[PDB]
């Protein structure tokens, strides 16, 4: 799955407490269709395509 | 458009993975290129490179035994951005 | 949230709907495949355009005509069954169909 | 030929949308067989029916 | 993916099958008359009539007592009617009208260039407007224009 | 065959037409069609009325009943990029100039009715329902003022004579 | 010449054409009389292939006859199509809105087999529409043209695609029939051969060969050498013919219990039982020529055959083998080659006879299913073809072809050139043809087989470039629907005159020379190294001995409209394309003066356009008027040619015809007798001759803008009469009946002055925007009043007036006189539709002056709006006080590559002033190869350059050198072609000489008054509540998505909120905005739009719980 970087870092900042484990992340370079469709607001992604 | 779509390009020219001299070979009707590592390790083998392409010229043409970079473009054409992300990170 | 939709918004939460949501949205149960009487051009009862289910076609008038002013509003005529109100509730009121098989 | 224009089968009146007094009205409670309650506002001087399609 | 999606939320997955189908309000599917009695239905009315007919026929068949072939044929027809209502042209042959024109279901009110999104939500006809042909105005100031 | 023709009469048309009217529509169609095969010309309402032993106005009403509606979701242009539903004037929508003309009518009318005295304007407003939309008549007005209905009619006639004077009327003459 | 009353227009043509221009409407007329079987067609077909004279109806009725039931005990046949006369003439049908038709009579014949009878009748088949003299149909009184359609002829097509995964040539075939089932024989990535039959999951050959009944030994015998065929024979993995037949059936009846008699017959069904499979006459000829099966044998048996299928397989595998030619047993050998599907030997032309024949075939099928249905249910010894044949699905198919089909197009007649050019139109889109989204880029190009068959220039510059074309000048249609082209055959280097029509295949066989070649007055060439065209579009220098065909003239490649552009060979193809597409858009002026510089194609393409009255047979004039001409024939008879004065065209333009003959003149047959709309003494006149100058003046001619004199407005030089048709009907209703009357409601007896005593206005009363045309009032019923309205009726005593007025008001922004009032009635027993009591049409006309913003253009694509109509004094005048009339810009000339306008300008000045080459001591060196009577010319003498053989540049310098003076001794324009203009405004002379001359420019139909539009508050849409659309209503302009992006990018948030809420959809907000504007208050705060709420209820209708949450 593909998640945003800030949410990823904030989740690791939350989960280093309460017992420490990192989720392992690698950067991806995704195209602009998939970037627009995997947005947070369903309304824009519905209105696009 | 294929740059912004992050497609794999038509004239795909694969890039290097580690420095060293090159293992150049002209196979049956197309090429066969392999990187000789310097630590070393496992040799990265690039088999299915068409002879319809061209080798990369710079400064002279790519000759055998020449010392390549970490992400030196081997053939001539268009590099896919996925591979240069995976090799040379976000900045490059 | 706001049902007449004054401009105060914080979210817009979609969700998969259930049958207890659907028959709570509705104001009636359409159960006849009729729209309009061919001769008088008025909507049928329990049809796809029934003023009992969906609201009046005329501003502050019931179907039998026994109430025709604003002073009778919010109430329901005890014979025709059509709630006397403004005639833009036919823009918004929904109905439902109880299926016989899932 | 003509025109185009069309009308919904119904009149659109415009009067005062007053709210201070109305015709006063009752509230009756009908019940289905399966425990469902429904409230229907009838007018005061109105013969309330015994059964009602809810 | 979808299993944890149904787990995390408060969504029961019971709503994927459907028991009561709702009806869009009458002015959104209006039957307007033109000047001269040629009416104008809105092409959803026929799909709702198909669903209402097939549902009432199923109800009378179950009340009357019918063999299993007829009842399962009727339930398959009910299924295809609801499928045509939510998305005509999705599964199998699109339900045609007169002139062999495929009909416009609820999914075809949103998809493509002619849905509500690209046609009426984002780009609207506006009042207080006008157009004309243009000509060159070489005596005007830069902030002026002809009219 | 009976069940199929019965349900075909029920569920073929959008607006429902009952079976007897469906049968006389089909008889009129078959008669007009066979006369189109035999004469070669489409016949007349009086010819069809004489042929079906009915009246020409009944023939006209059947001809009005026969027509099926055309859909709002066909392609209006010679290519398909617009529907018919995007080209129909909503002739019951708020015209947005009669509304402001009506509000200005109400303001000017309250001014002109305030140019009189108070019993007079009260009688006019109750007689024509300008305060609640309920048109009070002569006995209710004489009851709420505590006089006889003939006095109310005298005041009504006197004020309506006052209003027909053009000084109280030039500002209202343009509102028709 | 060869046209008797022609104007004397001297040509610069160095050559001579052998062949005349043909009968420019033959592509319509000969096709339609091919469909009927007119005797002129009958004898012409007897001239050119006599053995099978069959009309299209005879073909359909033969392929229908006989019709037998499943019993086989009775049969029904058809024969002898035959028309009556037409039931009403042309003008009466066009007036009374009748379709100009004529009845079909068909001798039917019912035969019972068991007892033995014939039942012969003469069945009325239907009223069939009839082509007029001008090549148009008249449907419902309107006039309609059926456009010819390009499509790809059925046959066998061969191509290969390379495979970049493998780098192997992959040959294939597509045996495309008409209304059948396809089958394709490919060669895949391996060395096998899938035989995909009817779109479903491939195949090897051997299953199909055994499925026809070939043993494995017969496969090896027919395919010995073929390594792929023997490889698939070894990989056949199924032995037994029926064992292949069952596979077969399973793959083609997936969901059916197989049996041996079904798969034996269903394979014979799809390809051999011809009721479900018919490659046509064209398909049979194409396959039999490509494979060379039959040579002299006639065309019959329109299904396939096993010989053709195995020859297809052998040809495909030898094509993969890389063979050159292939002999089939039983036929002469053919070359082995792949096939372009764009070459005109493969892209046929379904003309109008083919189209109407296809519609009649699909009508007769629907008739036939009904007939063989009631061939059983009817009782025997009782019935007859009167009781069998149903003509209602037949007549319905014709009426739904001519009405509502995208080839039954509306006749685009705003001038005779577009009237001609909407005919002769090739359109590759339509039913059975490719649509524009399915259109690739490769079909839109110009394949080198288009030369002489379709013009490369003329095509619409929108999104239809290449999909719509037009036929060549000399082109002529092959009876199989191909496009033949004349050629002058040359034998042994002697150019003969035997003109031989070749289609695109024999254009590839042979070799083709040029008409601008040095013929040495004997048929002999001069130089041996001659330009020529080879098969693949190549251009070579053959020695002058192998040339076996030469072109008939130059300008052969080009269309009709494009051949009316002088100096066309100088212009670039883009601007020539624009000029050809804008020459069809000129409007008929009130004067219509002929052009000075022209081509040959102004006279011929006007008398062939139809809109000019032509003297039918010779004689003398008796009586002229403005309305009729009575000729006196030489033998007793007289005949009145009625005019057409002030008739409305199909695009609102005038259609006057005034005579050009006097009362004592003698006319000959085939002479122009009366000019049409855009004609002048016989020939075309699309505009006027205006004095032009090419300086950039004061920024008003900036970036294609054009300025004009005021003389054009004063003297009515550019002025078109427009005629508009308004229409209302008085129909029935539920409440009662409507009535055309003068008792309208609340309306001052001021506006009821123009109206007559019974409704409609008086003829000649000038109207303005919003006036009353037809007093027409409807009932309303009973609606309770508002109390304020009630007391207004109480004060003023005016009644309720229960009727409601919907009068015919003339719409906004229109005016002008009222020419004519055509009224119908039920009381006259006129044909009116059901529920209509009284119809009336009112024709309104105005006389538009030329005005700033209107669109003008020359004949070279140099369009441009009118920037500013200056007065006549502030215009650059010559040394002789003559002002120029328009002023074009310089900067549009060199970068658009269209110096044809400059050559036209200089030659136009030469023809205006008149030259005289003083040949005192011999002829000068430029003027040697000029024709005679060009050595001198008169002022305002008409000249003409043909297209690809015209004025040379040395000849233009030679004419421009001696250009005899006006009235004084004054050569105003020197040898360079320029002149010393004075500034009309300031007064000083310009410091540099400026080009002047006479250029021929047109007035396009993009007038400002048809385009300007405004809306404050108007009609509203129905379901959504947006404002409506288009100039027919008010409507607003679509503030679309990209403009929303633009105003986001500025950051203007409030204006975006405005334009998307309280100008379009905030339903309660709009009236508050209007009220607050009138009262002068502030604009209120906007609410929720309406289309969002519509979206909300649609999403709640799709069982999606959508809810707005507060916090
Ligand atoms: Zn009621």
């Amino acid at each position: 799955s593909l998640i945003d970087r800030a949410e990823f870092e904030a989740e690791n900042r939350r989960v280093v407490a309460e017992g420490g484990e990192p989720a392992a992340g690698r950067p991806v370079l995704m195209g602009i269709t998939k970037a627009s469709l995997a947005t947070d607001s369903w309304l824009s992604a519905a209105s696009f395509q | 458009q294929e740059l912004f779509e992050a497609r794999v390009p038509r004239g795909k020219a694969p890039i290097a993975d580690v420095t060293g001299r090159v293992r150049l070979e002209d196979g049956e009707r197309f090429y066969k290129i392999t990187i000789v590592p310097d630590d070393g390790g496992e040799e990265v083998v690039y088999d299915k490179i068409s002879k319809r392409q061209r080798l990369r010229v710079f400064k002279r043409v790519l000759s055998d035994g020449d010392h390549v970079e970490v992400g030196q473009q081997l053939m001539e054409g268009s590099a896919d951005p996925h591979e240069v992300l995976r090799v040379q990170g976000p900045r490059e | 949230g706001a049902m007449l939709d004054v401009n105060f918004f914080d979210e817009l939460r979609i969700g998969l709907a259930t049958a207890e949501d659907i028959r709570q949205w509705s104001y009636g149960e359409v159960k006849k495949p009729e729209t309009i009487n061919y001769r008088t051009l008025k909507p049928e009862k329990d049809g796809l355009f029934c003023e009992k289910i969906f609201g009046p076609t005329r501003d502050w008038e019931c179907y039998c005509g026994k109430y025709k002013r604003v002073r009778f509003k919010g109430i329901i005529c005890e014979r025709c069954g059509v709630e006397v109100t403004r005639a833009k509730v036919r823009r918004e009121r929904m109905g439902h169909i109880e299926l016989a098989a899932p | 030929d003509r025109v185009l224009r069309g009308s919904r089968l119904g009149a659109v009146s415009y009067e005062t949308d007053r709210n201070h007094d109305l015709a006063p009205r009752q509230i009756a409670r009908y019940r289905t067989d399966n425990g469902e309650e429904f409230e229907v506002p009838f007018a005061d001087d109105a013969e309330i029916p015994g059964t009602w399609l809810c | 993916k979808v299993v944890a999606a149904f787990q995390q939320s408060g969504n029961s997955p019971m709503g994927m099958v459907l028991d009561a189908v709702p009806v869009i309000p009458p002015e959104l599917r209006p039957m307007v008359q033109l000047d001269g009695g040629r009416f104008a239905t809105s092409d959803l009315n026929d799909l709702y009539r198909r669903v209402i007919n097939r549902n009432n026929r199923l109800k009378r068949l179950i009340d009357l007592g019918a063999p299993e072939i007829i009842v399962n044929n009727e339930k398959r027809m009910l299924q295809e009617s609801v499928d045509a209502l939510f998305d005509n042209g999705r599964r199998g042959r699109p339900v045609t009208g007169p002139g062999n024109r495929p009909l416009k279901s609820l999914s075809d009110l949103l998809k493509g260039k002619q849905g509500r999104f690209r046609q009426n939500l984002l780009g609207k006809r506006v009042d207080y407007s006008g157009r004309s042909v243009i000509v060159v105005g070489p005596q005007l100031k830069l902030h002026q224009c002809g009219l | 065959r009976q069940a199929i023709t019965r349900a075909m009469a029920d569920q073929a048309r959008t607006i429902r037409i009952p079976v007897h009217m469906v049968e006389v529509i089909n008889k009129l169609g078959r008669i007009q069609r066979e006369l189109l095969q035999d004469l070669g010309r489409e016949p007349t309402p009086e010819e069809l009325a004489k042929e079906m032993d009915i009246t020409p106005e009944k023939v006209l009403e059947i001809q009005q009943y026969a027509r099926e509606p055309i859909s709002l979701d066909q392609t209006i242009g010679d290519e398909g990029d617009s529907q018919l539903g995007d080209f129909i004037e909503d002739s019951e929508a708020v015209v947005a100039v009669d509304a402001v003309s009506f509000t200005l009518l109400q303001d000017q009318l309250q001014s002109v009715l305030d140019t009189l005295s108070e019993r007079e304007a009260g009688v006019v407003r109750l007689r024509f329902g300008l305060t609640d939309g309920q048109p009070r008549t002569l006995d209710e007005i004489g009851q709420v003022y505590g006089v006889t209905r003939e006095r109310i009619r005298q005041i009504e006639s006197k004020t309506m004579s006052k209003l027909r004077h053009p000084s109280r009327s030039q500002v209202l003459r343009d509102y028709l | 010449n060869s046209v008797p009353g022609a104007p004397n227009r001297v040509s610069f043509a160095k050559l001579r054409e052998p062949l005349e221009v043909p009968g420019l409407l033959d592509v319509q007329t000969d096709s339609f009389e091919w469909l009927i079987g007119s005797p002129r067609w009958r004898e012409s077909a007897a001239e050119r292939g006599d053995v099978n004279p069959v009309g299209g109806l005879e073909e359909v009725l033969y392929e229908l006859s006989p019709i037998e039931d499943f019993s086989g005990s009775m049969s029904l046949s058809f024969s002898d199509p035959r028309f009556d006369d037409v039931k009403a003439p042309v003008d009466e049908c066009k007036d009374k809105d009748m379709t100009y038709a004529a009845p079909l009579f068909v001798t039917a014949e019912f035969i019972n087999n068991n007892t033995g009878e014939i039942k012969s009748q003469t069945v009325f088949m239907g009223d069939f529409p009839m082509m007029t003299e001008k090549g148009t149909f008249i449907i419902n009184g309107t006039e309609r043209v059926v456009v010819s359609q390009l499509v790809r002829s059925p046959g066998v097509y061969f191509d290969e695609t390379i495979d970049k995964s493998t780098d192997k040539t992959l040959h294939s075939v597509k045996v495309i029939p008409s209304r059948g089932a396809w089958l394709e024989f490919d060669v895949d990535k391996r060395d096998t051969v899938g035989v995909r039959i009817d779109r479903k999951r491939r195949q090897p050959v051997t299953v199909l060969l055994k499925a026809l009944g070939w043993t494995s030994e017969q496969i090896v015998e027919r395919f010995g050498f073929s390594e792929i065929m023997r490889s698939t024979l070894e990989k056949d993995n199924t032995v037994g013919t029926d064992e292949a037949l069952l596979d077969i059936y399973r793959k083609l009846r997936p969901g059916e219990p197989p049996t041996k008699e079904s798969a034996q017959t269903l394979l014979e069904n799809l390809f051999f039982k011809e009721k479900r499979y018919d490659l046509a006459r064209v398909g049979r000829y194409k396959v039999n020529k490509k494979l060379g099966l039959h040579v002299g044998e006639p065309i019959t048996s329109s299904t396939l055959t096993e010989e053709d299928v195995v020859a297809t397989i052998e040809y495909l595998v030898r094509l993969h083998e890389g063979q050159t030619t292939m002999t089939v047993p039983g036929g002469v050998e053919v070359p082995v080659e792949t096939d372009d599907i764009d070459h005109f030997g493969n892209r046929r032309l379904r003309t109008v006879g083919e189209l109407i024949q296809n519609q009649i075939r699909v009508g007769m099928s629907r008739m036939e299913r009904v007939v063989r249905e009631r061939m059983t249910t009817q009782d025997v010894e009782a019935i007859t073809p009167q009781t069998l044949i149903n003509i209602r699905p037949v007549v319905a198919a014709i009426k739904e072809f001519f009405g509502t089909s995208q080839l039954s197009q509306f006749m685009d007649q705003n001038n005779p050139l577009s009237g001609l050019t909407h005919k002769r139109r090739l359109s590759a889109l339509g039913p059975g043809g490719l649509s524009r989204e399915r259109a690739g880029l490769e079909v839109r190009d110009v394949h080198p087989s288009h030369y002489g068959r379709m013009c490369p220039i003329e095509t619409p510059e929108g999104p239809n470039i290449g999909l719509i074309g037009s036929l060549s000048v000399y082109a002529r249609v092959n009876p199989f629907g191909f496009i033949e082209t004349p050629y002058r055959k040359v034998v042994d280097g002697v150019v003969s005159d035997e003109i031989v029509y070749l289609t695109a295949d024999e254009e590839d066989r042979h070799v083709v020379a040029q008409a601008n070649s040095p013929i040495d007055a004997d048929g002999r060439f001069v130089e041996p190294r001659v330009l020529v065209r080879r098969k693949a579009g190549e251009v070579e220098y053959v020695p002058s001995s192998e040339v076996d065909y030469m072109d008939v003239s130059p300008r052969q490649m080009v269309s009709v409209a494009t051949a009316m552009i002088p100096f066309l060979e100088h212009d670039d193809a883009n601007r020539a394309l624009m000029g050809a597409n804008m020459q069809r858009q000129a409007v008929p002026l009130v004067r219509s003066e002929a052009p000075l510089v022209g081509t040959g194609m102004e006279l011929r393409a006007a008398i062939d356009a139809g809109d000019v009255v032509v003297a039918e047979e010779s004689g003398v004039i008796e009586e002229v008027s403005a309305d009729y001409i009575t000729v006196m024939h030489d033998n007793g008879t007289r005949r009145t040619y009625r005019m057409r004065k002030f008739a409305r065209s199909n695009h609102g333009t005038c259609a006057n015809q005034c005579p050009i003959v006097d009362a004592g003149d003698r006319v000959e047959a085939g002479q122009v007798i009366a000019d049409g709309p855009c004609t002048d003494d016989g020939e075309m006149a699309l505009g006027k001759n205006l004095l032009v100058a090419i300086m950039p003046w004061e920024g008003h001619n900036y970036e294609d803008a054009i300025i004009l004199s005021n003389r054009l407005v004063e003297e009515d030089v550019l002025t078109s009469i427009h005629i508009e048709e308004h229409e209302i009907d008085a129909r029935d209703t539920k409440l009662g009946a409507e009535e055309i009357t003068r008792d309208i409601p609340n309306i001052s007896d001021e506006v009821l002055a123009d109206l007559d005593e019974r409704g409609i206005v008086r003829i000649g009363a000038e109207v303005r925007d919003g006036d009353i045309l037809v007093g027409k009032v409807t009932p309303k019923g009973e609606t309770e009043l508002t109390p304020e309205e009630r007391l207004l009726r109480a004060i003023f005593g005016e009644k309720a007036r229960e009727v409601r007025d919907t009068s015919l008001k003339v719409p906004h922004g229109e005016s002008g006189k009222v020419i004519g009032i055509r009224v119908f009635s039920r009381e006259d027993e006129d044909e009116l539709p059901a529920g209509v009591n009284e119809l009336v049409r009112v024709y309104v006309a105005q006389k538009r002056k030329i005005s700033d913003g209107d669109k003008l253009a020359g004949r070279h694509g140099n369009k441009g709006v009118i920037g500013k109509i200056l007065p006549v004094e502030d215009m650059p005048f010559l040394a002789d006080g003559t002002p120029v009339d328009i002023i074009l810009n310089t900067h549009g000339v060199p970068r658009r590559m269209n110096i044809g306008q400059i050559l036209e300008t200089h030659l136009g000045w030469c023809a205006h002033s008149g030259w005289k080459v003083d040949a005192a001591k011999g002829v000068p060196d430029w003027a040697a190869r000029l024709p005679d009577e060009l050595l001198e010319a008169q002022p305002n003498a008409i000249v003409s350059t043909p297209v690809f053989d015209g004025a040379q540049e040395a000849e233009l310098q030679g004419l421009l050198s001696c250009t005899l003076p006006n009235r004084d001794g004054d050569v105003l324009v020197d040898a360079d072609g320029k002149a010393m203009l004075f500034d009309g405004r300031s007064g000083e002379p310009f410091p540099y000489p400026v080009t002047v001359g006479y250029m021929y420019i047109m007035k396009l139909h993009h007038l400002v008054d048809d385009k300007i539009h405004a809306r404050s508050t108007g009609p509203y849409s129905m379901i959504t509540q947006q404002p409506l659309g288009g100039k027919a209503q008010f409507g607003g302009q679509r503030f679309g998505e990209m403009e929303c992006w633009a105003m986001q990018a500025y950051g203007a948030a409030y204006t975006l909120q405005e334009l998307l809420t309280i100008k379009s959809d905030d339903t309660v907000g709009r009236v508050k905005v209007y009220e607050a504007i009138v009262k002068g208050e502030n604009i209120p705060e906007p609410g929720i739009p309406e289309s969002f709420k519509v979206l909300l209820k649609e999403l709640q209708s799709l069982c999606l719980n959508v809810e707005v949450l507060s916090s």
